[PDB]
């Protein structure tokens, strides 16, 4: 049980990340497609947790995926507008939109944007990308968005594959790894692959509560740094 | 140099950019109906610093720079008793694709004009897109997608989609404006977006490239009628498909 086989956290299916990261009892599946949405306790808070399986269509959103992990926001931030503190807790592993559902699964993730933005004036959202799919397209916006994005070693976030950056911009010019977002401020921890570990930081996240001045926030101060 | 500058000028009445602004962003405050809006649109700019951005593509400092426009409507009207309308003219063929975009954290810029947008909206600015040519995948999320109400004109140049035709093409190892024209949320004509109900309503036109007085007119009409429409109704993203539906009638049931 000390050794890394049984303490990874990437090794992990993404119903078994949520089980594992809910205090232990109160896990409970909604809807129970490629997306876990789950009710139970963080710390003794309300919690609601969307997973996406990367193991499924590379974790590309579809119509009922989308809408699984748009609903459980807007709840969220429903029970906050009702007096109820309810945290949302997000596993990002996907890398865009199913073709063929793409306006419905672009649609959705609008509405995931959305959702976030509303949720955040009562609480933080916090986004966990450990790989091995890491996140890649509209929903990188999304993490983007969020209080907190926590990663790992084998984690990559960023808005563009690999594949479609060579295909657009070649072979080479004259990145997105989670050491190196950290690194450049675009990450907000960087995590061992570790559950107990993972567990700990996300709990640490949300205690702490929504951030004073967030990276959306810093604009004017993008602007003035990539103008130099 | 794009339907969405032609349509700027033509609504807004400028062309030049702002002092302050990137080259590739027009934006102006102007009225429409008597009420206080703000024109905002992305644009090509061939002398863009950052060279995968010089085709309108909406990259790193488009992402950041409508964050900041944004950002000042909604500081400046913080007090007044009317938040001026923003008009998001959207003609935008990509976000951009590059190594230095992602070192430098694109995905963080376009987030930063997401949440700009989605704040505004909240607040109770008025937000309207207004669909005039191109409205492709992250640029389209970070430039129009946060509307209150999305308005289309009904021309074959008007496309929204996730992905290029020919990345899809890529895909799918292929002829694929075939088999998309098929499967409804697949397609790229504007009249299959039309049937998923995310559009409050469309709109033909005689000249899109260049709008005729008549055109002028009409756009301007149907602005004035959607922003009549939000004024004083939820807040909530135009869109609010009977699958999604359902899940959302699902998951409130089981909370």
């Amino acid at each position: 049980a000390r050794l890394l086989a049984l303490r990874s956290f990437t090794e992990l299916g993404a119903r078994q990340r949520a089980r594992a990261l809910l205090d232990a009892g109160s896990f409970r599946e909604l809807l129970d497609d490629g997306v876990v949405v789950a009710r139970g306790l963080l710390d003794g808070q309300p919690a609601v947790l969307a997973a996406i399986e990367g193991a499924f269509q590379g974790g590309s959103l579809g119509e009922v995926s989308g809408a699984k992990i748009a609903g459980a926001l807007e709840l969220a931030a429903e029970d906050n507008r009702n007096g109820v503190p309810t945290r949302a807790l997000l596993l990002l592993e996907t890398g865009g939109v199913r073709l063929q559902e793409a306006n419905l699964g672009l649609a959705a993730i609008a509405e995931i944007q959305a959702a976030i933005v509303d949720l955040q004036r009562y609480q933080p959202v916090v986004a966990v990308i450990a790989g091995p799919v890491g996140c890649f397209g509209g929903m990188s916006i999304a993490a983007g968005l969020c209080s907190y994005v926590l990663v790992t070693r084998e984690a990559r976030l960023g808005l563009n594959g690999p594949q479609v950056i060579e295909q657009e911009a070649g072979i080479a010019e004259y990145l997105t790894g989670g050491e190196q977002r950290f690194a450049s401020g675009l990450a907000d921890a960087y995590l061992a692959d570790d559950l107990d570990e993972v567990r700990t930081s996300v709990l640490a996240y949300f205690a702490k509560g929504l951030p004073a001045r967030p990276r959306c926030r810093r604009a004017e101060d993008y602007l003035r740094r990539l103008g130099d | 140099a794009s339907r969405g500058l032609a349509w700027f000028q033509a609504l807004a009445g400028s062309l030049a950019p702002r002092p302050g602004d990137p080259a590739s962003l027009r934006v102006a405050d102007a009225e429409l109906d008597g009420y206080p809006v703000r024109f905002l649109a992305v644009v090509p700019d061939p002398d863009n610093p950052f060279p995968r951005a010089r085709q309108g593509e909406v990259g790193l400092l488009e992402g950041w720079g409508l964050a900041a426009a944004v950002d000042e409507a909604l500081e400046a009207d913080r007090e007044a008793p009317r938040k001026r309308a923003l008009l998001a003219i959207v003609d935008v063929p990509s976000q951009a694709y590059g190594r230095r975009e992602e070192a430098l954290g694109i995905h963080q810029a376009l987030a930063g004009a997401v949440d700009a947008y989605a704040r505004a909206r909240l607040a109770g600015h008025p937000l309207i897109g207004l669909l005039v040519g191109k409205a492709m995948s992250g640029a389209f999320l970070a430039h129009g997608y946060q509307a209150n109400r999305l308005i289309a004109l009904h021309d074959p140049g008007v496309m929204v989609h996730a992905m290029g035709k020919a990345a899809a093409a890529r895909i799918t190892l292929r002829e694929l404006e075939a088999l998309a024209a098929k499967v409804p949320p697949m397609a790229y004509d504007i009249d299959s977006y039309a049937s998923l109900g995310l559009l409050w309503r469309t709109l033909p036109v005689e000249t899109v490239e260049v709008p005729s007085t008549a055109d002028l007119v009409r756009v301007r009409t149907c602005l004035g009628e959607a922003l009549a429409d939000i004024l004083g109704g939820p807040r909530d993203l135009g869109g609010r498909r009977e699958a999604s539906a359902r899940v959302r009638r699902l998951l409130r049931e089981q909370w």
